[PDB]
């Protein structure tokens, strides 16, 4: 069987003076019963 | 074995490991996206963490206890993705969310693109509270990615 395991990777902390980036898209989407989002076109 | 923090979710067979996702340990409960683990049990050191609650449609699963993360995006402020990409240390990326508009309401969404194994990385408000997990999203026309800010319910 597959060994699925976890390992610690850091503390959860907001970073002051952080690199801010990315746009803010306004999208029409649907969510199906399998948890999958899709664009409404 | 359940110390608070962010964790990589790894798999291995007979050879090396692969990072399939990320999750959050808070209040003794491990939180990740369903598609990372498919609800399978997790090893933590010598211990076994069993899935407690999950929901395929929300794409979420908790281990050891009920979902604990209850902070909500305020619908206004910038947020930080605490990205934990495969093979890279955790890094904070600040962004102003966009919006997934659905028939059931609006969901904050972040236009930040990382490898598949970054799934489950937490998204934070300015107080450091986890307002959701990264990695259930959509691909837009130019091939870039937008992730919902996916949050569960704390009952
Ligand atoms: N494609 C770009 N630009 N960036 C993505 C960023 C991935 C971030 C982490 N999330 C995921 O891996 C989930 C998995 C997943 C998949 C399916 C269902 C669920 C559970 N409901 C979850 N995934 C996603 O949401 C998206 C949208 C899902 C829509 C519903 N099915 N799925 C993809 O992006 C697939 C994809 C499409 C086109 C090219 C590539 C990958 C190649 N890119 C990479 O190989 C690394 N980058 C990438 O894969």
């Amino acid at each position: 069987s597959v060994d699925m395991y976890i390992e610690r990777a850091g503390d959860i902390t907001w970073e002051k003076d952080a690199e801010v980036t990315g746009n803010s898209p306004r999208l029409d989407v649907a969510l199906d019963e399998s948890g999958d989002f899709s664009l409404v076109e | 074995e359940t110390t608070d923090g962010v964790y990589r979710v790894m798999t291995r067979r007979l050879l090396g490991s692969t990072q399939v996702g990320v999750g959050v340990m808070q209040e003794g409960v491990f939180h990740t996206m369903w598609h990372v683990t498919k609800g399978a049990a997790l090893r933590s050191g010598e211990g076994r963490l069993d899935p407690y609650w999950g929901d395929v449609k929300q794409d979420l699963v908790s281990y050891c206890g009920p979902w604990k993360l209850d902070a909500a995006w305020d619908g206004l402020s910038e947020v930080q993705l605490l990205a934990v990409p495969p093979g890279e240390r955790a890094k904070n990326i600040q962004t102003l969310p966009g919006i997934f508009k659905t028939k059931d309401g609006d969901i904050g969404a972040v236009a930040l693109d990382y490898p598949a194994g970054t799934s489950g990385s937490p998204i934070l408000d300015k107080c450091g509270r986890v307002i959701g997990l990264y990695g259930n999203g959509v691909v837009i026309k130019n091939g870039s990615y937008v992730s919902a800010i996916t949050q569960g319910k704390r009952e």
